[PDB]
């Protein structure tokens, strides 16, 4: 898993 | 934001299953929930599943985790009255919010981690207060933390949370630009400063440790709950 927060700071 | 039922009944011995959707596709395509269980509200949350389907140890061998598609479902096989509770579910949204919580099911049944919260109080409109969450019995610099609060007679709300290497500081939506988390891996600490204080601030406010692997955090993956601490907000 990947999670929530570390795909919202590679998205940011 | 997530959907589960309001209720559920059940008699002792039979099975309960509890349903929630509405979560954001996370980054690898699938869908996580967390289930966090409160047996008053003078006391806090506990988690009983994370991540789907991960049970802590010291949780009865009753409750287990699923998911279909985008769903997740509490299961309690054997519901014992004891297991009277709100249970709420977590995961993320689609983009903005990584910890988002259900309005919570409340179950009626017929017939060496530690956080530590200071720093609540009274405040006035307009004022600030500093909470602090110490940390003990796990490696506290692997690992994301959050705030979630509650407010009398309401459901868990996610404040802010903050991942292990001091990044992904993100934000509740009720306290946009008056909430600054931070934290000190060197003790063990977490912070959360709240300013322009309001009324409807007021509720308990609890630290909790997530248990993603990746150092980050989410409402899926919650895995300890603090005891606590008031905030009061009243003119
Ligand atoms: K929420
Ligand atoms: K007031």
């Amino acid at each position: 898993k990947i999670s929530a927060s570390r795909k919202l700071q590679l998205k940011t | 934001a997530l959907t589960q039922p309001s209720s559920v009944s059940a008699n002792p011995g039979e099975t309960v299953k509890i349903t929630c959707s509405g979560g954001g596709r996370y980054y690898d395509g699938s869908y996580y929930y967390g289930w966090y269980q409160q047996k008053s509200p003078g006391s806090a949350p506990v988690t009983v599943i994370y991540e789907n389907t991960k049970r802590p140890s010291n949780i009865p061998s009753r409750f287990s985790g699923s998911k279909s598609g985008s769903t997740a479902t509490l299961t309690i096989t054997g519901v014992r009255a004891e297991d009277e509770a709100v249970y709420y579910c977590g995961s993320a949204d689609d983009n903005m919010n990584p910890t988002i919580f259900g309005a919570g099911t409340t179950l009626t049944v017929l017939g060496a981690v530690t956080l530590d919260e200071s720093g609540g109080g009274l405040q006035t409109p307009g004022g600030a207060l500093s909470l602090v969450c110490k940390a003990s019995g796990f490696t506290f610099s692997s690992y994301g933390m959050q705030w979630v609060r509650q407010a009398p007679g309401k459901g868990l709300e996610w404040v802010a949370g903050i991942q292990n290497d001091d990044t992904g500081t993100y934000y509740g939506a009720a306290v946009k630009g008056r909430a600054t988390i931070s934290r000190d891996n060197g003790q063990s600490t977490v912070r959360l400063q709240l300013n322009n204080l309001r009324a409807e601030d007021t509720g308990t406010y609890y630290c909790a440790k997530d248990a993603s692997s990746d150092g980050g955090y989410g409402g899926d993956s919650i895995d300890a709950w603090g005891h606590g601490t008031e905030v009061i907000v009243s003119s």
